[PDB]
């Protein structure tokens, strides 16, 4: 079978120091959340306001 | 120069908080990622008051964030403008107190705040010259109420000169959430009266019935109710942060409006609240503004101001006006509504104008008011706790953790003193 | 973060557990084989499952649920039937003998033989989770495993764990409905151990769910699926604040705060309100204000006893879904208004209302109608002590004779301990109605 | 982002299908590249939609129990330099599958489990390419296919590209559209 | 380049190398033809044929014939090289004399001239694996008089014996015990590791574990196939701290005689009860020293560890290993020698373990193989050297011995030796 | 002009030696190919420092790589920088020394340093003007262990004025992963401290600490200590190919470590360590860097520095920075940890400034500190080998490579004078 072959590996290879130090990023952006889910709804009532003025 | 030191404790302040800290930033031109987007000088002059810096034109803000419960930093952190605050400043234990006062204030209280103590100290000294604290909680749940009280006093401890300012949510009957909100707003009014320099208090009831009377707010949730509050911290604070003719720092406003040293219970409000509809259909020239500041209905503690006198009121305005008419209305205000005001006292009112209003009025005023009324906000949480204490009712909760009976009444009493006393001036 | 671990004991504690355990699967999208189909479920706030579902090393979830039972015949239904991969192998913890409806049996005879394993297996699983809440324990109050192996369950961990929350939901024999003819006696028997050993004893009446479902869903004649479908919707409903986001969020500790007065009075009255058939779904408005209104009505208790005859203590409503506090202030309002529902003078507010974002799930299947508002009220009510009076009545008529005494002393029981425990049950009697005075 | 490999000399065309055992062919120990970028492209898609962990990596992709099928974008830019501008990831999973009136289905179903594009070039008609050559190649049009909690950018996308609405909530976190005939239904409500 | 020569020897070895070189072809992908479909791994295990068939690179040895020609006629049977297939015409009859002077000498040549063509042909041989039962009679004797011949011609090479030691109590065989002390004596001169496994503890192991209660010598060979898989994993497949048969002798064994490690396979549970269990790697480090987990029937407990590997594999993280072996380290129950103060060798593999198709064993990420060299072993030679006592003070059956031509005496000179081994261990036992 | 020659011994020590090729090659813009594809001219100024040039824009790494198991080359072949270095660069041998010292250093890898010692005198002689030698090797495994020590006194005997800098990994009982690491670590340190200039000691166990508390890194591969490693390398050596306001060569740092021959072991570390979450909101400085450098827990020893007194320290700064700042942060550690600190030299902190920063990195400093806390290693070590040889633990497979038992008691006779020489100027 395929599977029965030599499996190889990344997560040792991994490099995390590298994003660490490269202090040039610094996109800081996340993606919305879902506006019907209970976090979205929390961030949308308790967190968020309409404009009176 | 005069850098502030931001304190969040217990759910509701840090939803107050997050609020506040969203409203500084749109006055500021802060980006929700920390950077600078404003396009006036002014905002970035004077901006050690709330934000430090990072390099690279990003400022963090001088908040430390404190709950018992870590899904209230996760929920802050998911939250809008929730990447502003420093990962180092959340600070949290495993559980929440479970609106018990004594579990807040004894045992976990005690253990968080060695860690919040030194994140505060840790802030403090990388200020030039503080110029005090506020902080932002609920009298009636356990953790924010307990902690805060326990916060308020060891900052006394430490920082004897500086000024503590608590913009506290007081507990009312009509909108009651917590069955036993009343003995945690009992034990924390004595730690208030002791140690802060001044408190606003805040009604959850008034902040509705403003929603729903002086706007037409439709189901209005609480994060209007905390943009209210956060507009009103941001406008008794104008004055440190921005010019103006006639500049009212903190401890400016401390000193014209308390006159003995337990007197100190504010009433915030603010000016500019006017419906969706009625947008049109009036100006927002200073009468009116001024009127609206001294009306009644535009109060966030729920005691009608027209049931005690006043001790003394502060208007602080924002945006270019004249002092000339600034001085005419309060003059009229305070001429036409002589049996309002405290007689003993010449002149009631402080007048404070600044030069830059919120990002889109051309002016406001927000108002604070250390009225006699906040003696029948005081008194029914006085009449709920004595009703409660009368058959010992959910004590053994309290008694669990390390609490006895003789507490209790001494917080009922020292909370009867303080009604008494502001009685002694009411008539 | 936060979890907790279900143990469900006897017959109706093993059924009720497979009605919870359908339900958080179906609330937290996991399939019946144990493996969450949604690999971007395992990150955000979609991290609720980790209060009730444990994760392994293969992908899977293992229920945090203890499933003891002295005979092996409901166990081995669930080994065989669909949830066959859901639970550990081990944490479904067999006999080989039912305790035949005697408390001893349960108790020591047949207690003894797996109690070890019982504790063993619960001590395992608390060991694996570091924010142990509480323990939610699911058992009937009148058969006999479900009442000894429950006492000694109960007793065992409040000794080893102490301060950790006991939340036990009973099925408290109903007034007139009977399928036991010596269930008063377990009844009363552990009674005295679910009082010192417990926090929260929510108490159920089978009666009162028949009637729920005559009047409210149209089923005329319904069966234990029905009766445990709504259980686990109330438990859901509890715990759905310790996991989904929402304003006024209610932690056990702090529920437990609220509610219990003292220390004694713990045994509250909970209802599901918001239940109603698929086909008047569409003509009810299903308002707040008509929620909270159908909360407090007497057809909808499901413990057989009338609250008008009783002053509320403390009442803890736990929305679900689009749920906006300024409602609830004004639905707690128009009930403090209302003078036939009376409180006592002693508590003025009473109201810890619990509010969440996450809209109450339907099974397939299942009786209940979908909604987008729901809430459970429950209510610590002096009424509920006409429940013990006539258990008191049945006790005293049955052991006038002393029927059935040989078979309960034949295990190692002494009447001592009957006299013992409705002499208890009286002080607790006594207890709420000096306590129901008004000051 | 960017690669410093010949991208071209390792997969055929622009768009690359890989299955477990093209990765499996596909080792690390002489073709590090692809495993790469596969790694590089899931930790930029977690970071991006804010999981608090990865959910596409090489090594979790050949260990899986079940076949997966991921898509990459490569351009070689100058030499030895190549740029990532994708990632799509199919499976098949048997789906305990719900629709309106409270219906019970079985059928398995196809399900998308990651979809990232880069942001530099999230709307410049990547995504749309990538999901047009994945159908192609399975020969399975949307109607039979199941999306994973799909963020608005993924049901504003179905909008605005193949007019598909009413997307059901499935209690398995998962989203269809409203065709329910791949299969008979094992309880039907009544 | 990194190759090892397997030699299975009597009817137990033959028929562990039956599961072990299935095992082989299921890690490397080789069809049972010997052809593989479809990168380097198999050259350990395995010879090219130059036409795409790989052969193993074993020599199989039996004076009974039976075995060998039930594999020649089974499925495996065009896996190894036809003509090496060694067989006699009788077996030794459990007789230590009959395999090594009168039957395995008529069949040593061609044994050895099949090794050293073996030899010849290879370029990196790293050590000699052999497999045998010490119970046996050819097993014992011609193992015996085969690995001394084999430390005569390449003593610069290691040599790996996994014996079959007789169990406590279970046993097939009247005579064992005077063929177990027989080898005893040998093992010490020829032998450099002899990792010793009990059909008493892997039947223990099969019953606890993997819910089995009719356990046959189907599924004890598999798990020391799996042993034995791990062992050698380090030298075909690419890790981080990969452990060769040098660094493992260096490591495991402190003094020339004091060379009988143990072995132990944790991840071994049922399919329905590995899904449910997380198997992490404090877990199984755990479960490596638990004394119902190896594979001799010994108690761990009593003796004192002196050098212990861990052979990780699959999904493995160093710090992880680093942790676990602090957490047993602080454990009091698992005793070190004070003179040892470091006697764990980790060595971690990135190939995960290969199971095979209807086995007892399920699939899991990682797998970790302790081999420890204690001193609970001398229990067992304990016992064995009261069986020998009990059965020499008669003189049972030592006529036919003398018959096939072996002086009593050497009964006498083997009890001693064994004697002064368990003397050694409880000299070294002692701590500084 | 200043050429390097690195040599790369060990399984340790190559692949550090392969993630510190990474590094230099990303700092130098150098294609994986050997390609030059930098876009700033001081990128190939200097390249000569560590490169040969291959005419076509392919640039070939000075690197002998030597290990007597295969599989190490091979993995680097197969690796992303297969191409970049000499393929007859890889000299390696059959079969690896098992662990054992003496099979490495006597027979094994005795066969192989003739041809070891060709490749580094061929690399030695196309140079301009050689500096000095860098060699990365474990000090508890067996071939790294002796084979870097057999080359280092080769080298030594031939090269006897080039500077010699060994980057060496110390095992740690913490990280104890091999049986008879003491005996090859005190078998490697008695050469070291014979031969070498300067040996930078790296320990396993420290940079788990630095990876899992600094850096918050919850899985730390060996990638990532590497990279440490190799940011340290670069940092100390930045000074040979970037111009800066005030350099310092290996020969300038060695000068001002050393007050006398045998103390020259070092502690180093790299201040801009910060953790994901903290990279944005933490304001890089002089003063951050410093109290970074000299803070304990960035130390890549396990011995904490605090436990004796400093003889040298020298933080080699990247990036453009005022002078100024630099002195007076020295001076204020100086003056702040007067305790650590030798008071028998004046001045102990050295400075040296570069302009271009790590690529990606506004700023950094590389500490190396030289101080009396590694006799606490060497006494562990010591006491281990103590432990292992009273009863003569694993002494025969060393005797069998043809050593005497008494080559032992000597190798353990200097680790008590080099304790001494260290604890002698302890106070
Ligand atoms: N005006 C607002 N009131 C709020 C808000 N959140 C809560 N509250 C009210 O504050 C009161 C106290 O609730 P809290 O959640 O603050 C209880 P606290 O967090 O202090 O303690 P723990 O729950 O033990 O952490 C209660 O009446 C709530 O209805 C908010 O965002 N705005
Ligand atoms: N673990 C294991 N032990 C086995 C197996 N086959 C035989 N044995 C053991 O072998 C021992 C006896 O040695 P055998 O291999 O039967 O005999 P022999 O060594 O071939 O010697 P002869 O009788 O001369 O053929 C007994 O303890 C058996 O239990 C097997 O497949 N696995």
């Amino acid at each position: 079978s395929r599977n029965t072959s030599p499996i190889g590996r990344n997560r040792p290879r991994h490099d995390s120091v590298a994003d660490l130090m490269r202090q040039d990023m610094l996109a800081g952006v996340r993606a919305e959340v879902d506006p019907n889910s209970p976090t979205g709804l929390k961030n949308a009532r308790d967190f968020g306001h309409r404009r009176i003025w | 120069m005069r850098e502030i030191v931001h304190i969040q404790a217990g759910q509701c302040g840090n939803q107050i908080g997050s609020k506040f800290w969203e409203v500084i930033s749109d006055e500021h031109g802060i980006d929700p990622s920390g950077q600078y987007v404003g396009d006036s000088d002014l905002q970035l002059e004077r901006i050690n008051v709330y934000y430090n810096e990072a390099g690279s034109n990003k400022y963090v803000p001088r908040a430390v964030l404190v709950d018992l419960e870590p899904g209230t930093m996760d929920s802050v952190r998911s939250g809008p403008f929730g990447q502003l605050f420093r990962p180092d400043n959340y600070v949290f234990g495993q559980s929440g107190a479970g609106n018990n006062w004594a579990k807040g204030h004894y045992t976990e209280g005690a253990e968080l705040v060695d860690n919040v103590l030194d994140v505060v100290r840790k802030e403090a000294e990388s200020t030039d010259c503080l110029q005090g604290f506020q902080l932002t909680h609920s009298l009636g749940g356990g953790t924010g109420s307990g902690m805060g009280t326990l916060l308020i006093s060891k900052i006394r401890e430490e920082y004897p000169d500086r000024i503590m300012n608590t913009f506290s949510v007081v507990p009312s009957p009509k909108v009651s959430d917590t069955v036993v909100e009343p003995y945690n707003a009992t034990l924390s009014v004595h730690q208030l009266v002791e140690n802060t320099d001044s408190t606003f208090c805040i009604d959850n009831e008034a902040l509705y019935d403003i929603c729903f009377r002086t706007l037409k707010l439709t189901t209005p949730t609480y994060g209007d109710l905390n943009h209210l509050v956060s507009a009103t911290m941001s406008g008794v604070t104008t004055c440190l942060r921005f010019p103006g003719q006639l500049n009212a720092d903190l401890r400016k406003l401390a000193v014209n409006m308390v006159p003995f040293p337990r007197l100190h219970f504010f009433m915030p409000g603010f000016a500019p609240l006017t419906s969706r509809s009625n947008q049109q259909y009036r100006a927002i020239t200073v009468p009116e503004l001024t009127q609206q500041c001294f009306d009644a209905k535009n109060m966030m503690a729920a005691c009608d101001p027209r049931h005690g006198r006043y001790l003394t009121a502060a208007a602080i305005f924002r945006g270019r006006m004249s002092m000339k008419e600034v001085d005419e209305q309060m003059l009229n205000i305070q001429n036409k509504n002589s049996s309002y005001f405290v007689d003993w006292i010449p002149n009631n009112v402080k007048t404070a104008v600044c030069d830059i209003p919120p990002r889109g009025l051309k002016m406001s005023a927000t108002f604070i008011g250390n009225s006699t009324a906040i003696q029948e906000l005081f008194k029914r949480i006085s009449e709920q706790f004595t009703a409660m204490f009368r058959r010992k009712a959910f004590l053994h909760w309290y008694t669990g953790e390390g609490m006895d009976e003789m507490e209790f009444t001494e917080a009922e009493s020292n909370m009867n003193d303080l009604v008494s006393e502001y009685q002694q001036y009411q008539e | 973060m936060r979890e907790v671990i279900s143990i469900h004991i006897g017959q109706a504690g093993v059924q009720i557990g497979n009605a919870c355990w359908e339900l958080y699967c179906l609330e937290h999208g996991i399939q019946p084989d144990g493996q969450m189909p949604s690999d971007k479920s395992l990150g955000g706030s979609d991290d609720s499952f980790s209060t009730f579902f444990s994760e392994t090393g293969s992908g899977r979830h293992v229920p945090r649920a203890v499933m003891v039972d002295l005979e092996p015949t409901v166990i081995d239904e669930i080994r065989t039937g669909t949830y066959r991969s859901l639970f550990h192998p081990e944490q479904l913890i067999t006999g080989k003998e039912d305790a035949a409806n005697n408390y001893a049996r349960g108790h020591y005879t047949i207690g003894k033989e797996i109690i070890d394993l019982t504790l063993d297996r619960i001590r395992r699983l608390a060991d694996n989770c570091t924010g142990l809440q509480g323990f939610l324990v699911f058992h009937s109050f009148g058969g006999g495993t479900g009442s000894g192996f429950t006492s000694l369950l109960m007793e065992r961990l409040s000794v080893d764990y102490g301060k950790k929350a006991k939340l036990e939901f009973s099925i408290y024999p109903a007034p007139q409905v009977s399928t036991a003819v010596v269930e008063p006696y377990n009844s009363i028997l552990t009674t005295h151990t679910t009082l010192e050993h417990s926090d929260c004893s929510f108490m159920v009446d089978n009666e009162a769910i028949y009637d729920i479902c005559r009047r409210n869903l149209d089923i005329e004649r319904p069966s234990y699926t029905n009766l445990n479908r709504l259980i686990g919707q109330i438990v859901s409903s509890i715990t759905a604040s310790l996991r989904f986001d929402g304003a006024l969020n209610v932690d056990l500790t702090e529920f437990q705060t609220n509610l219990v007065p003292y220390p004694r009075i713990h045994f509250p009255l909970a209802t599901f309100s918001p239940v109603i058939s698929a086909e008047k779904a569409y003509h009810e408005q299903l308002s707040v204000a008509e929620i909270t209104n159908m909360c407090f009505e007497p057809h909808n208790q499901m413990v057989k006893c009338d609250p008008r005859h009783g002053k509320y203590m403390a009442v803890c409503l736990l929305f679900r879904g689009d749920v906006v506090p300024k409602d609830v202030n004004a639905a707690i309002a128009t009930i403090k208004t209302k003078r036939s529902i009376q409180f006592v003078d002693w508590c003025p507010t009473g109201f810890k209302v619990g509010i969440n974002y996450q809209p109450p799930t339907v099974v397939p299947g299942g009786d209940l109608a979908k909604v987008p508002r729901a809430v459970c009220m429950l209510s610590n009510t002096t009424a509920i002590a006409e429940a013990w009076a006539r258990l008191d009545h049945k006790f005293d008529l049955m052991y006038a004779k002393r029927a059935f005494v040989h078979w309960y002393v034949g295990e190692g029981m002494e009447e001592g301990e009957f006299s013992e425990a409705r002499e208890d049950l009286a002080a607790l009697e006594k207890d709420y109605e000096e306590v129901g005075v008004d000051s």
